RNA sequence: AAUGCCGGUAUGAGUAGCGAAAGAGGGGUGAGAAUCCCCUCCACCGAAUGCCUAAGGUUUCCUGAGGAAGGCUCGUCCGC
RNA sequence: CUCAACGAGAGACUCGGUGAAAUUAUAGUACCUGUGAAGAUGCAGGUUACCCGCGACAGGACGGAAAGACCCCGUGGAGC
RNA sequence: GCACCUCGAUGUCGGCUCAUCGCAUCCUGGGGCUGUAGUCGGUCCCAAGGGUUGGGCUGUUCGCCCAUUAAAGCGGUACGCGAGCUGGGUUCAGAACGUCGUGAGACAGUUCGGUCCCUAUCCGUCGCGGGCGCAGGAAAUUUGAGAGGAGCUGUCCUUAGUACGAGAGGACCGGGAUGGACGCACCGCUGGUGUACCAGUUGUUCUGCCAAGGGCAUCGCUGGGUAGCUAUGUGCGGACGGGAUAAGUGCUGAAAGCAUCUAAGCAUGAAGCCCCCCUCAAGAUGAGAUUUCCCAUUCCGCAAGGAAGUAAGAUCCCUGAAAGAUGAUCAGGUUGAUAGGUCUGAGGUGGAAGUGUGGCGACACAUGGAGCUGACAGAUACUAAUCGAUCGAGGACUUAAC
């Protein structure tokens, strides 16, 4: 798969900070509404980090108005303008599927400060 | 028309000029050497022969070595005809490369599909499945062969057998990017066949 | 893809451990050909584990080597034999510690037999 | 699942055309012979290219 | 992926609380609808104070699903619940207020007033 | 009747 | 020419089956060993798949040879 | 189920050993339309089809298995 | 209705699965007449190419109702299909209700419960092989006689609120997007699975013990997951068009000085037809065609012809999968990366053991994105693809030029 790596090495997004699959961060998403492009902030905890180089995707989950919203972005997309890590969490596994049923303090007692 | 034939490597994803994400199939398809030109006054039709992926002299026969002696090239693994190209526009031994395709064009992609082995009627023909409960002993079976009156099964009754290994053509795919340095074609969409198998990319029937 | 050899996965693991350890003591065993082909990669992986010589590789090898006596009147276990004789014998060689030599078919079931040896 | 008619002798012999089995890949053993099937150790001398390995 | 006999909660101030899907309106046809499709549905549970009563056969458009809706940029969105907003047989909602987040795919259709009445559009 | 109940 | 009786031999056909559930290796005997003996691991039952004691069978128990037929395969082994 | 997709084991598949049964007038045993005891592999006219196997399905051979159990007859019988 | 065939057995309703055929056409396509102003309609033609739904009730077909749709069409095929499937109802043996009968019992009156066997011989169908032929033996590439697949359509915007219409209402034709169902491929995403991947954890047993591990308890259970296979995921298709046409619309025209779609000659005209789209196709015994190798030995048979060795080439045997039940196909066999091992990576899991620190301890922290890793890549002959053997042609005769 080294030829795929040489193809997609030019389009990797190398300015993004490194983040673990168990911390909270905010995503600056560029959305086109017509004509002005507002940048909405999506703060929430990372749930997934599924690898594959250019096919790498990450999932961010937040609770908005009592309904949980899961949103998945590819890592190297140009739609994301900037990624800032709010705080680092201490987790025991790379997939956080358990906390999408643990409202609300039961997720807070698991996402402790690192 | 124009066309070229080669080996596909695998699939990847490429975003291009926007935020949109495109599934991309990677094909090594260069260089191709013109081996034989078919003429109407001798062969009865107009076509050209393209050779790809030259091999060692140990794996080639003496007729294979003599057939490529006219084109001044090594013997090649894959030989296929293209019909009908714009006659003549190519001489015998001229290298066909990936520069003939621009990265906005619409092409036809054909190849031998992946083998599935001897499979049942549910997977091979998409037939619906019998009930698993309410006393039923019937599931995963092809069905009734037909009526009683002909005293025979009609030809074309769909039955379990070998799936795959046949030539499949996918129409109207789009070239995402062309790589002249590394001999690569980036094609939007899915391409039939397994990895490192022979893929022929020809220009689509427009319009 | 690995072979199933007509066994349950637990039976597969037990039979592979038995054949690996029995090859490690007796240094030449005669099995079927497909059992030899499934056994040789596991045996060279365990020899590679014995190459390192550290405590963690030895504790990895202890989870696979069964507790049978290797050398008589010396009280040497097989796990000591990997890290004393086989690793020092194959220090220069990089892979290919076993070879398979085919024999004729068996009388009782027509099974093609093979000789396995540490080389 | 019941045979309507019995099979005749000629149809049975035509079905038994491919029931025969082939001659094995047997070759001259370079040590003693004779003979030795290909890619196996010789049962007579116990040699294989060309050491006596038994 | 909203099906026949799928129970959705109602995410506006119309009065209904839980509703049961009768039919997907697209085509002859499909048995599944995801986001932005209009479904015929009947009210199973409702508040005592509200214009919509129990047992009424109404029309609603899906605003939230837990199935991952795909966008052109490779992004995905999914919720923890299935929700819908009841409409007066055109694309205007019954209730004056809308609760909960709303997916952006309603803006691709001409669903402007439900998006404008939403507290948050993702 | 013609009941298929052969034993 | 009785869906006749008896005996012999075909077709189906080298086809179905070979009857719950762990074996592996190294030595030994032998003309012949996946099936017999020994050893070392591994596995199963364990309010039993353990011990004995009726009914019942009656020699099937032990030793030394043997392998024809019977072990739904083999057999140097056996309740033969 | 919509709507099915994988994974494990046993059989089925291949090889080695052993190895039946129901059935069976002989058989070099296509299709369509007619004809015929009125529903044809064997008849007529036409249309197709090199020879021999292996793995599958079961439309036909009014398939096999039981001298239909229903209905009727017997100057039959049996039980009430 | 009759009783021609079957009582030394032709399984009978309704559903499930798989379909196929005919239009007396439900929609879509093309038209005539309309008391057709336009949309929507009515009737009658040509047209089977494609498609003709999800439920509630009842064993039910049918039927009624709810919600859609372009429409939810009629029938035949043993009221298609039980050696393909179910027995809810009819249709056994038990027991009740109502009625009739003194009674045993009876009821196309009702209700509860009630054994559905078959290892495919032949023809048929779906796939895969081995021979021989195709006047020499081979390796490739192919034309196409023929055959199969596909064929469906909704909504929105313009033209245009235009034509038409007092208003309300509202186009034909022509363009551009977006869907439903179906089909073909493939997973790069989203997920599923992933019994030789990683981690946590319970009970018992074992490695003499702690620590660390092994066995069994559904893979013991739980949380994830590589490759492969997958849809519910993604990409694509039914596009634009030619020729002869059906119903219709006609042109020029006489029989019959007129008239006339026709008797001669020319058109136009449909989702029908034959192609263009895809696939199999020279066993198409009518066995085709192009390119390139190998050559014309020996011995008998005076002729025909027959044996032995061989060239080009292929096979036996072996390593394997992009293939696969087995054959077959494909990549390869020591001037070589075919598989395994080794090394370095990708991905997965999540911070190994040991040591040290803090705590009475359960435990946490550092060494340390650590340790481990099945099929995923790239290098590397370390191991196995050894030596070998078998098959494989000397090219018939006429006719025109050479």
């Amino acid at each position: 798969q080294k030829l795929i790596e040489d193809i997609t090495k030019e389009q990797l997004r190398t300015d993004l900070p490194a983040f673990r699959p168990g911390d909270t961060l905010r995503v600056h998403v560029k959305v086109v509404e017509g004509n002005r492009e507002r940048i909405q902030i999506f703060e929430g905890v990372v749930i997934k980090r599924r690898g594959g180089g250019i096919s790498e995707t990450f999932t961010v989950r937040k609770i908005s108005y009592g309904v949980g919203v899961e949103r998945t972005f590819p890592v190297h997309t140009p739609k994301i303008a900037k990624i800032e890590v709010v705080r680092y969490g201490k987790v025991r596994r790379a997939k956080l599927y358990y906390l999408r049923e643990l409202r609300g303090k039961a997720a807070r007692i698991k996402e402790i400060r690192r | 028309t124009k066309g070229i034939l080669g080996r596909k490597i695998g699939m990847t994803q490429v975003f291009a000029e926007n935020g949109d994400l495109i599934p991309v199939t990677v094909i090594e398809a260069a260089p191709n050497v013109v081996l034989q030109k078919k003429t109407a006054e001798n062969d009865g039709y107009e076509a050209i022969q393209l050779g790809f992926d030259d091999k060692r002299e140990k794996l080639s026969n003496k007729p294979e070595k003599g057939h490529v002696a006219k084109a001044e090239t090594a013997p090649k693994r894959f030989v296929k005809e293209l019909r009908g190209v714009e006659m003549d526009a190519y001489e015998v031994g001229q290298e066909v490369k990936v520069e003939i395709f621009s990265a906005g064009e619409i092409v036809d992609v054909t190849g031998v599909s992946k083998g599935k082995g001897f499979q049942g009627a549910i997977k091979r023909h998409g037939q619906s499945r019998g009930p698993m409960s309410h006393g039923s002993r019937y599931h995963r079976r092809p069905g009734s062969m037909g009526p009683v009156d002909p005293n025979r099964v009609f030809k074309g009754k769909l039955l379990p057998g070998r799936m795959g290994g046949e030539q499949i053509t996918v129409q109207n795919l789009e070239i995402v990017k062309v790589d002249a340095e590394r001999n690569l074609l980036l094609i939007k969409g899915n391409v039939p066949g397994a990895k490192k198998s022979l893929i022929t990319v020809k220009s689509a029937v427009k319009s | 893809s690995y072979r199933k050899l007509g066994r349950t996965s637990a039976q597969r693991k037990a039979m592979l451990r038995d054949l690996t350890t029995d090859l490690i003591i007796n240094e030449r065993i005669e099995t079927t050909e497909t059992r030899a082909k499934e056994l040789r990669s596991v045996v060279e992986k365990m020899i590679t584990l014995g190459k390192r010589g550290d405590l963690h590789a030895r504790r990895q090898a202890a989870a696979y080597i069964r507790n049978e006596v290797a050398n008589e009147e010396n009280n040497q276990d097989a796990l000591q034999k990997l890290f004393s004789d086989i690793a020092t014998r194959y220090e220069e060689r990089q892979g290919g510690y076993t070879r398979i030599m085919k024999l004729g078919p068996r009388r009782g079931d027509g099974a093609p037999m093979a000789i396995i040896e540490l080389v | 699942a019941v045979p309507f008619r019995r099979t005749s002798k000629m149809k049975k012999r035509l079905r038994r055309t491919h029931f025969k089995l082939n001659v094995p890949g047997m070759t001259e053993c370079p040590s003693c012979g004779e003979m030795k099937l290909s890619h196996r150790v010789c049962k007579a001398c116990g040699s294989y290219n060309g050491k006596d390995i038994n | 992926m909203i099906q026949q006999e799928t129970r959705l909660k109602v995410a506006d101030n119309s009065g209904a609380r839980e509703v049961l899907t009768i039919k997907v309106l697209g085509g002859s046809g499909r048995k599944t609808a995801n986001i932005g499709d209009v479904i015929v549905c009947t009210v199973k549970q409702a508040t005592p104070g509200g214009v919509v009563k129990k047992g009424e056969v109404v029309k609603a458009v899906i605003v939230r699903t837990k199935s991952g809706a795909r966008r052109s940029d490779g992004s995905y969105i999914s919720f923890d619940e299935n929700a819908c907003v009841i409409i007066r047989d055109d694309k205007s909602p019954r209730g004056t207020r809308i609760f909960g987040p709303v997916a952006r795919e309603l803006r691709e259709n001409n669903f402007m007033k439900i998006v404008s009445l939403a507290p948050e559009v993702i | 009747a013609a009941a298929a109940a052969a034993a």
